[PDB]
């Protein structure tokens, strides 16, 4: 009765497919964002320097 | 005649719609935009007598909407300042007579 079961499972009564999904490879990256440099400016304005 | 005839009180009276640039750290194209807005802006709310608050209410709001959120603009007869600013964010142009306009983006 054991052989008859093994005899019941065929190649054309139990095919055996393989299937995987396409997985992207993991990757570890660094990104440092530093804003534009900020420069001190000193200006004086007097009535003469405008007129000059 | 010419320069010799011209006195300060004649020069100021002769011409009000003149324009003169001192410093210009900001890029060439962005100046052309701002210069037109501040000149048209001040003359509008110059009113009977020049409200210096009123001028810089208009210029502040205009330059917030036009470019960036934290834009600071001050005008005056005469003053001294040192002001930390970002690169290519600053124009200093004075209007004719006794009007000094500093505009920058912090």
């Amino acid at each position: 009765e054991e052989a008859i079961k093994q005899t019941l499972r065929n190649k054309f009564n139990y095919n055996t497919r393989e299937c995987q999904t396409i997985n992207p490879s993991i990757r570890e990256r660094g990104v440092s964002t530093e804003p534009p440099p900020s420069d001190t400016i000193c200006g004086n304005i007097t009535q003469w320097e405008i007129f000059d | 005649k010419a320069v010799t005839d011209m006195d300060i009180n004649e020069l100021r009276k002769l011409m009000i719609g003149k324009a003169i640039i001192n410093s210009s750290d900001m890029q060439g194209d962005l100046l052309q935009e701002a210069q037109d807005v501040i000149q048209s802006g001040i003359e509008n709310n110059s009113a009977p007598v020049l409200n210096i608050e009123a001028a810089c209410k208009y210029i502040k709001e205009n330059l917030d909407k036009k470019f960036g959120p934290t834009w600071q603009c001050i005008i005056g007869e005469g003053y001294a300042y040192d002001v930390t600013v970002q690169n290519n964010t600053l124009l200093f142009m004075f209007y004719n007579g006794n009007l000094a306009v500093l505009i920058f983006k912090s």
